[PDB]
RNA sequence: UUGGCACCUCGAUGUCGGCUCAUCGCAUCCUGGGGCUGUAGUCGGUCCCAAGGGUUGGGCUGUUCGCCCAUUAAAGCGGUACGCGAGCUGGGUUCAGAACGUCGUGAGACAGUUCGGUCCCUAUCCGUCGCGGGCGCAGGAAAUUUGAGAGGAGCUGUCCUU
RNA sequence: GGGAUAAGUGCUGAAAGCAUCUAAGCAUGAAGCCCCCCUCAAGAUGAGAUUUCCCAUUCCGCAAGGAAGUAAGAUCCCUGA
């Protein structure tokens, strides 16, 4: 599922090495890594979490 | 103690363009020469003055600095003067003439040697002894005469075969 | 000649590093050396 | 390069012009018919199929009966290409025969060699027999395969097999005469292939 | 019970132009697409390849001396019968074996490194008969 | 190579040398091509690149090696279980017999010598070299092909003219 | 024979005003390399090619599909080389 984050995180222009920093800051989100994956089954629910990532990437 | 900061003068009439990129096309009475230069060299053409404006200072650039000027300094003054070389046959059963435009040398090999010149190269036959090539490109003319000297390279005992004018062969006392 | 200690002998010898090979070139053709 | 193909018959001796003695083959190769012109505008390369030695209609099939329709002649057994003639001077339907050749044309000749059957290591490769006496049991046999450390036989170690049956070019022959009256070639020397096999008589690769 | 696709996957043809690019940094960018390291429905055993038709096979640069110092090796099973060849012979004669050998070196070998490799095509620039599949142009990430 | 050590094998890994069949590495004997020459031509020394090919018939001894006979463009080294015994020969070492010198009081001993002295195997698998039967190649068929790829060939001596 | 190369041999020219086979640029050069010469060869699953053939049945399964009879051709069987 770490590949299944980069196969979605790079759709929105981020990397897993940066994305999992974003979820650790903006939010203290303890999301399951199969379930921040699953957030792909119903995209763009994942992108709106990736939207939450980029706000503390600035 | 540089070369590419020297200047190239063109009074008349060897005209030079800035045909990009960067195919600097000489003209003139003799002909036209097209040396293609690598894109770091930024030639500034003043009033009858060709120059070199270098991009920067590295050993890549400095070794390419003086050359691109002094290729043109061979080119531009080659469409006014031309260039020529002097071959000097020393030997006994060794002689020279042309036939058609091949250069028939009866060098002491059991078959005569013929040297076909290229376009824009005129290898004169002045006499039995000397042979003169005449053209425009120094990297062609001297290179054609280098294709001639290796017919019979000069042996050190009796200096034989083709030989540039003038040239000092190191001499051995064979006994 | 070919040797790993390429040096000029007389002062008429130049040391010209052609092709990654420290060659010494001179007038007298018994100075003709190379490491290679 | 010109080339025709056909059967041979056998060997003769024909002396000529001197006190000589020439080993001469006899070839049936006339006449060939141009059946199809392979063209590089369609197939990439240039060739001409030639057919030879027409057969009766019981021996020929409807895929191949219609193949001779462009030349409009009888069905015909032996078909092969020839890459690649001077282009063209040929038309599909022109009866190529012996008339090209002469006494002096240097000629390569190809054909399928006389198959001798399953033969052992001496006869198939020129390998050498061991000692026939001195108590030695090793004779007639190929012997040592290879070393020990690679633990295998290297590919190419010669062994018994079926000798023959390949196609062999034999070069630089001299066509002696031309017999368009009898459809007969005459070639100096030995020509590969058994009695009555098919033989392609090219022109050589010279010089 | 996460999701793992099987025979419900749709494949999309691409084009990579290798013109002023190294060997070398695009093979690892074509392999990941052939293997499918960008579709989020990525299940590793199920042939996820949206696949690439390479154009300008005659134009590939590669830095350093490696036209003349990098040498291929295609050894047979015959003793000492290797046929080596420099890259300059392979850039001129046929580079169709240059890239396909590179991608076959990229992929996981087995029965996917055949199936990922059956997906790729290489065409010498710039003509390719794939009008009837319409590949979108994949510009590269660099 | 003579060695050191004793780490695979003493419920067995056959040891010297020949015959066959080779491959491979070049640190090259030639042959191709060159620098230097203390190279006048001739023939060399020496250093460079180069494995494609060739690299002999004996006498002697078990011999590898070695010397010598005569040729040759030359008669290269070296690895591959000092290649190769489920492919062969045992001529020696190292089975018992038998002697000789030497040693021991004696049985006997000796890398000191000599004459004689059962070399087993129906090929399972992988290899190798040939032959077939399926199947596939988006319908079945018959001919001729193209060539990605695989091999084979790759040696040279004289002589006459110039 | 062709084409690129080894060691050479260079023609130009700088950095380092001259010089300098090299760094940009162009050559020549070996029984070496790649072909040409000869053999295999589309099982080359990347299964290529062109030529000429036979045709586009009869029944079931509404359908996907399955059988039975058949053309082009071939095979068994026989005389053999």
């Amino acid at each position: 599922w770490i590949t299944r984050i980069n196969a979605a995180a790079r759709m929105n222009g981020l990397s897993y090495s940066r994305l999992m920093h974003g979820l650790k800051l903006s939010g203290i989100e303890v999301n399951r890594k199969m379930l921040a994956d699953l957030a792909v089954n119903d995209l763009t629910a994942f992108n709106q979490l990736a939207d939450a990532a980029k706000a503390q990437l600035n | 103690s540089r070369v590419g900061k020297k200047l190239l003068e063109i009074p008349s009439d060897v005209t030079v363009t800035l045909n990009d990129n960067n195919t600097v096309a000489v003209k003139g009475p003799k002909g036209e020469l097209t040396r293609t230069f690598h894109p770091d060299m930024e030639i500034k053409v003043e009033d009858n003055v060709l120059t070199v404006a270098r991009p920067s200072d590295q050993k890549e650039h400095r070794a390419l600095h003086g050359t691109t000027r002094s290729l043109l300094g061979n080119m531009v003054e080659g469409v006014s003067k031309g260039f020529e070389r002097g071959l000097e046959l020393v030997g006994v059963g060794y002689r020279a003439s042309k036939s058609g435009n091949k250069l028939v040398l009866n060098v002491g090999y059991s078959h005569p040697v013929e040297i076909v010149p290229e376009e824009g190269i005129e290898i004169e036959v002045p006499s039995q002894t000397k042979v003169v090539v005449k053209g425009t490109d120094k990297e062609r003319v001297g290179a054609i005469a280098a294709n001639i000297r290796a017919v019979r390279s000069p042996e050190p005992y009796k200096g034989k075969g083709i030989r540039y004018e003038g040239e000092v062969v190191r001499r051995k006392e064979g006994k | 000649k070919v040797r790993p200690s390429v040096k000029p002998i007389c002062e008429k010898c130049k040391v010209i590093r052609r092709k990654g090979k420290v060659m010494v070139i001179c007038e007298n053709p018994k100075h003709k050396q190379k490491q290679g | 390069t010109k080339g025709i193909l056909g059967r041979k018959i056998g060997m003769t001796q024909v002396f000529a012009e001197n006190g000589d003695l020439i080993p001469v083959t006899v070839i049936e190769a006339a006449p060939n018919v141009v059946l199809q012109k392979k063209t590089a505008e369609n197939d990439g390369y240039e060739a001409i199929q030639l057919g030879f030695d027409d057969k009766r209609e019981k021996l020929s099939n409807k895929p191949e009966k219609g193949h001779v329709a462009k030349a409009e002649t009888a069905p015909k057994r032996f078909v092969k290409e020839l890459r690649g003639v001077e282009m063209d001077a040929y038309e599909v339907g022109q009866e190529v025969k012996v008339e090209i050749f002469s006494a002096g044309e240097i000629v390569d000749v190809t054909g399928v060699s006389k198959g001798k059957g399953f033969q052992g290591a001496i006869k198939r490769h020129g390998q050498s027999r061991g000692p026939m006496s001195h108590g030695s049991r090793y004779h007639r046999r190929p012997g040592s395969m290879g070393p020990v450390d690679p633990n295998r036989v290297f590919k190419g170690k010669l062994l018994p097999g079926r000798m023959g049956g390949e196609q062999i070019t034999v070069q630089n022959l001299e066509i002696v005469k031309v017999d368009a009256e009898r459809n007969l070639l005459l070639i100096k020397g030995n020509v590969p292939g058994a009695k009555k096999s098919l033989i392609t008589v090219k022109s050589a690769v010279k010089s | 019970t996460p999701m793992a696709n099987a025979s419900t996957i749709e494949r999309k043809w691409l084009v990579v132009d290798a013109a002023g690019k190294t060997l070398g940094r695009l093979s690892s960018e074509v392999a990941a697409i052939l293997r499918g390291k960008h579709k989020p429905t990525y299940t590793p055993h199920v042939d996820t390849g949206d696949h690439v038709i390479i154009i300008n096979a005659e134009k590939i640069e590669l830095t350093g001396k490696k036209l003349t110092d990098k040498i291929y090796y295609r050894h047979t099973q015959h003793p000492g019968g290797l046929k080596s060849r420099t890259a300059l012979e392979m850039r001129t004669n046929y580079p169709e074996k240059m890239l396909e050998l590179a991608i076959k070196g990229m992929l996981p070998k087995g029965s996917l490194g055949r199936q990922m490799f059956k997906k790729l095509n290489v065409y010498r620039g710039s003509e390719h008969p794939h009008e009837a599949q319409k590949p979108e142009v994949y510009e590269l990430r660099g």
